Formats: C-alpha cells, sequence, structure tokens
C-alpha cells in the first residue's frame, strides 16, 4: 500500500459536540471495531507517516474520559493516523502534576512502539472540527486554540494550554516538560517558554478550524492554583537545563491495556 | 461574574497610566492574575486573594478568617467578589501606590512584551 494522501478524503468538517447522552464504553468498542487492545489503531488503508501517541494527564476524570473516546477514536481514525491512546493515572492524593505525567506518558508509549509525534491533551476537550489534524507539524503545534469557555478565542498570544502535539525531536529539544510544577496554572507557560528559548514558534490551526469544546466542571481538590506558578515561569531559562526528561523519576504501579486505551497508574511523588 | 477584556479595560479607565502602568498591561495582568473572574477566590499559603485584582486578606481587606488583618483598603473582603469594580479598583491603586505593581507577581513574566493583544478597540 501507498502513503496517505496529505489530507484525509474521510473529513466531515464541523461536528455537533455535546455531553448530555450517557456514553456506553461498549458501545464506543461496537463502534470502533478497527481499534486494538490498548487503543491503538493503524490505517489498513494507506500508509500514514504520523506515528502519534495521545498523553492524556489522569486522575479521577472517568467520566470525562468516556465522552474524549466516544468523540475522539471516531475523529483520529479519520484523521488516517498510526496512534495510540495513553491515560497516565497519578495514584494518590496529594497535588495533581500535570506536566509531569505528561513526561511519564513520553517514556511509557515510547516502550511500545516507535511514535514520532505526542499529542498531550486534557481529559476534557474535544475538537469541534476535524480538520484540526491531531498531529505533529514543523514547529510545536497548539491545537486547542479556540476553546467555547474561552468565547471561541485564544485567550493570549503565548497561551499552549489544553491540546498540543511536539514531534519527538521538538520535545527532546526541550528536555521534555517540567516536573515541578505542583497544583494548577503555569506549566503550559514554562513550556512554551522552553520552545521559544530552543528558536522554535508556536504553529496553529486558524480559529475556525480549531473551536474546541470543555466539558464544564469544577476545579479538583488537590489541583488548586500553584501559588509558585508566575516566579517560576519567570525562570525557566535557568532551571529547563535541569528540571525535565533528564531528571524525571517515578514509579509504575499498573499498566492497564483496554481494549480503547492504555491506563498507566503512577506514583510520581510529592512537592519538595 | 466572568468579565470580558474589554468589559474590564472600560470598568478600569481611571487606572489607565496610574504609577506608570498602562491599560493595556492591566488588561494583561487582571487576565492572569484572575481570569476576569470578579468572583475568583484563591488561596496564597495561609492568606485569601480576591476578585478581578486578587486582592490579599493578608494586609490589604478584612476577612472572616482573620478579622485582625491590617486593612489597609478599609473594606470587607467580600466586596471583592461582586461586579461592581469602583472600590476593587480604589483598593488595588493604594496597593500600586505602596508596594507597587510586583504585588501583581503575574506581571513581569506575562505582560513584559506582547502587550498589543491586550487593546480594546470597542468605543
Ligand atoms: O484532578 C485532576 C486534575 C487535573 N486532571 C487532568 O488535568 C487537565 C487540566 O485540569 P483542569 O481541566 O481542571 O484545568 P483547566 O481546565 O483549568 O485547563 C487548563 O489549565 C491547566 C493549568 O494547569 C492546563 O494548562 C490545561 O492544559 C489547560 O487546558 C484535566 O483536563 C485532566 O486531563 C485530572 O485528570 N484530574
Ligand atoms: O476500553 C474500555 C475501557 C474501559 N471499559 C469499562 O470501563 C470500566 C472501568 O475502568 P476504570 O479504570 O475506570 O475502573 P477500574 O477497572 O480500575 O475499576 C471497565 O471495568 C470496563 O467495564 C470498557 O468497557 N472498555
Ligand atoms: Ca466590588
Ligand atoms: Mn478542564
Amino acid at each position: 500500500l501507498t502513503a496517505c494522501p496529505e489530507e484525509s478524503p474521510l473529513l466531515v468538517g464541523p461536528m455537533l459536540i455535546e455531553f448530555n447522552i450517557p456514553v456506553d464504553l461498549k458501545l464506543v468498542e461496537q463502534q470502533n471495531p478497527k481499534v486494538k487492545l490498548g487503543g491503538r489503531y493503524t490505517p489498513m488503508d494507506c500508509i500514514s507517516p504520523h506515528k502519534v501517541a495521545i498523553i492524556i494527564p489522569f486522575r479521577n476524570r472517568q467520566e470525562h474520559l468516556k465522552y474524549w473516546l466516544y468523540y475522539l477514536h471516531p475523529i483520529l481514525q479519520r484523521q488516517q493516523l498510526d496512534y495510540g491512546i495513553y491515560v497516565i493515572n497519578q495514584a494518590g492524593e496529594s497535588m495533581f502534576n500535570k506536566a509531569k505525567l505528561l513526561n511519564v506518558g513520553f517514556k511509557e508509549a515510547l516502550k511500545d512502539y516507535d511514535y514520532n509525534c505526542f499529542v498531550f491533551s486534557d481529559v476534557d476537550l474535544i475538537p469541534m472540527n476535524d480538520h484540526n489534524t491531531y498531529r505533529c507539524f514543523s514547529q510545536p503545534r497548539h491545537i486547542s486554540v479556540a476553546m467555547d469557555k474561552f468565547g471561541f478565542s485564544l485567550p493570549y498570544v503565548q497561551y499552549f494550554g489544553g491540546v498540543s502535539a511536539l514531534s519527538k525531536q521538538q520535545f527532546l529539544s526541550i528536555n521534555g516538560f517540567p516536573n515541578n510544577y505542583w497544583g494548577w496554572g503555569g506549566e503550559d507557560d514554562d513550556i512554551y517558554n522552553r520552545l521559544a528559548f530552543r528558536g522554535m514558534s508556536v504553529s496553529r490551526p486558524n480559529a475556525v478550524i480549531g473551536k474546541t469544546r470543555m466539558i464544564r466542571h469544577s476545579r479538583d481538590k488537590k489541583n488548586e492554583p500553584n501559588p509558585q506558578r508566575f516566579d517560576r515561569i519567570a525562570h525557566t531559562k535557568e532551571t529547563m537545563l535541569s528540571d525535565g526528561l533528564n531528571s524525571l523519576t517515578y514509579m509504575v504501579l499498573e499498566v492497564q491495556r483496554y481494549p480503547l486505551y492504555t491506563k498507566i497508574t503512577v506514583d510520581i511523588g510529592t512537592p519538595s | 461574574t466572568e468579565l470580558t477584556k474589554c468589559k474590564v479595560s472600560h470598568a478600569i479607565k481611571d487606572i489607565d497610566g496610574y504609577q506608570g502602568i498602562s491599560l493595556l498591561e492591566w488588561a494583561c495582568v487582571l487576565f492572569h492574575t484572575s481570569g476576569y473572574d470578579t468572583q475568583a477566590v484563591v488561596n496564597d499559603n495561609g492568606s485569601t486573594e480576591y476578585g478581578l485584582f486578587q486582592i490579599s486578606d493578608r494586609f490589604w481587606c478584612k476577612s472572616s478568617e482573620f478579622p485582625e488583618s491590617e486593612n489597609i483598603c478599609g473594606i470587607s473582603c467580600d466586596k471583592l467578589l461582586d461586579d461592581e469594580l469602583d472600590d476593587d479598583i480604589a483598593c488595588a491603586k493604594k496597593i500600586l501606590a505602596i508596594k507597587g505593581i510586583d504585588y501583581w507577581k503575574a506581571y513581569k513574566p506575562m505582560c513584559s512584551e506582547k502587550l498589543e493583544q491586550w487593546r480594546c478597540e470597542k468605543p
């Protein structure tokens, strides 16, 4: 077989995204017969050059995950991606650390397959247009550019939160993500700062193509706004060399392969 | 209530240029500080910060948790959780005059460049 076309012919464009009707993962599996154990899918039709590991930071968000899988599996297949879904579940009940879990996902996904692209996605964000491709570009990609909670517009030009995608090389280039941001906020700005220091710019689809919905939700206990975030973001240039992939330590407590995803439960320690 | 950049900019027009901080800089600072949420309430190591400006009960407003606060602004912190910004602004100006812009930690890292995106063109 030959290479998949540059743009998939299966795309439908805008989609109605709602979280009213209950989701039954059993149904989801049925509706997605081509997805293999561990939430892996490869085009049988053509050869995709996009080997994508989709990494979701996670803790106590199963209901959101259901909706995420219900909507994304069909979308990702239509995008003709060779992908795998990884939910990185933080064990314990100490402060949440989104970015550290994403680093864990990078390392763990690499043990399964020769991935060349990593999509990092909050568990509650669903794209509204399938032309917003969940893959890597020549520069780091910010995907969730127009969220409904922000009135469908980028909150600030340096915003890199929500859903982003870095090639294996781009991620390695910045020594991955910081492991030192505990609690909510700032870690995405630190990451933006790292990409900028390595001379990269942020690639983004336009606001129409990038429309995204976030399942409405209250704030999680143990992920309160981080008081040190603004001070940390100011020092990214110096700390990125010592805090990242090269300094990541964690313990794997469980690896679960379900038909729709791989869920890795890990102990990533506590604020130090 | 989560306000818009322009709703905020118009409400705080008064503050423009005060102590040398422009409206463009304030629009940026307030977005990162409270997400323009007039009801924002956040803890910061033993104290609590309120509203659009995240004014703290440590020295600036009086909360029930810390009645003995210096309460420099001379106001109940609950007055900082509504949609009437005149008192919030008056308090912020006292912080700016006394402590200065450094009070707002987001200013330096997030609002030192690319200030043009923060402009409100609504007449
Ligand atoms: O208890 C928790 C806390 C967080 N998360 C994961 O962390 C993501 C982000 O947390 P929130 O949804 O509560 O955060 P925000 O909705 O306020 O989202 C934004 O702010 C975060 C700030 O830390 C990130 O930058 C995130 O990428 C960006 O979309 C979640 O979606 C989810 O994937 C969990 O699974 N469980
Ligand atoms: O691809 C999948 C993933 C999950 N599940 C179902 O979802 C449940 C819950 O998984 P979770 O990790 O949230 O619960 P745990 O198994 O750890 O109790 C499973 O037990 C299954 O019944 C499923 O049917 N297909
Ligand atoms: Ca008020
Ligand atoms: Mn969210």
